[PDB]
């Protein structure tokens, strides 16, 4: 079982977060149906409505967050082809809790150097250094907390 | 040469109508590809995934908000505020007030985080440069300028 982000035991509620890549995010908030859900069920307020002032949007218990840099990733790996009839597709990542682990060994630290001669200030070098490791949570050959989904994003 | 140098900043009738030559790219916009509120959201998406990034006018880091300003030329501005959908957005989500509603007392209008300002003198400019022809099948087209921050310099 995939652990949800927030549980309500009574009136049973399980919450998840989906990360879109802006070409499946415009098809999700711009469909002909399901668009009167956030103008007929939201309060009559201008500064909080994501219809007039766009943002993330919740529907059926899942929060839809936009990450624009998934188009930069997925175009380089060949998702602009390899669909049905060579159509562009994009991935959608529905993730729960503890899906990616992060192991910190050293926080990023800065430092400077006077290279050529410290008296005749002809050269200087600044730099920054880090020790880190990032890995998706995997146990017994299975994804621990991710559900991957592939949809056909035309990109018009 | 202005095309095939800005492929992520020029939006013709659709993204499937981009061309490296300018005269062919203006021949791919139909007379039925009018300015609805679902196609201006495509232009906001191109402004958030440009390879040198376009600075938005106002940023909210939490609940992520990025604001832009679009300048219409009154023939794409009446198609934007007069479409069959997206018109109950400013009568079902605005407060019941007469002197502030742009449905009864027209003005600029905000939708999905972009402000739509009308400039009536873009019709006088674009008619003199031949935009009343040179569409798909010699149809009239008009330009819409979605601009961010520091787009025109002024030297006094």
């Amino acid at each position: 079982a995939i652990t949800p982000m927030q549980v309500d035991d009574d009136e049973g509620r399980e919450y998840f977060v989906a990360f879109h890549g802006s070409r499946t995010f415009r098809d999700l908030k711009g469909d002909t149906a399901m668009l009167n859900a956030n103008r007929e069920a939201r309060p009559r307020d201008v500064s909080s409505n994501p219809l007039l002032q766009d943002g993330d949007l919740i529907y059926e218990g899942v929060i839809h967050r936009e990450v624009p840099e998934i188009d930069a990733w997925a175009a380089a790996n060949g998702f602009n082809t390899a669909g049905a009839g060579s159509a562009p597709i994009r991935p959608v990542f529905l993730c729960g809790t503890q899906s990616v682990f992060l192991a910190y060994a050293q926080r990023p630290q800065a430092g400077t150097e006077k290279s050529d001669i410290p008296a005749l200030n002809r050269r200087m070098t600044v730099g920054m250094d880090e020790i880190i490791g990032v890995k998706k949570a995997a146990f017994n050959g299975k994804q621990h907390g991710v559900v991957m989904g592939f949809f056909g994003a035309a990109g018009d | 040469a202005f095309s095939a140098a800005n492929p992520d900043r020029l939006f013709f009738g659709s993204i499937s109508g981009y061309s490296a030559t300018w005269a062919t790219g203006l021949g791919n916009v139909d007379a039925a590809e009018t300015c609805t509120a679902a196609r201006v959201g495509v232009m906001k998406r191109l402004a958030m995934s440009a390879s040198p990034a376009i600075t938005p006018m106002q940023v909210d880091d939490d609940e992520g908000r990025e604001y832009f300003v679009a300048f219409h030329g009154s023939r794409t501005f009446r198609d934007l505020k007069g479409d069959t959908a997206m018109l109950n957005a400013n009568r079902e989500a605005r407060p019941r007030d007469v002197s502030s509603n742009p449905l009864l007392q027209d003005g600029d209008l905000i939708y999905e985080g972009v402000i739509h300002r009308e400039v009536p003198e873009i019709d006088a400019w674009a008619a003199a440069n031949g935009f009343n022809t040179a569409g798909a099948g010699s149809a009239p087209i008009r330009p819409v300028f979605l601009c961010g921050t520091q787009s025109v310099f002024l030297a006094y």
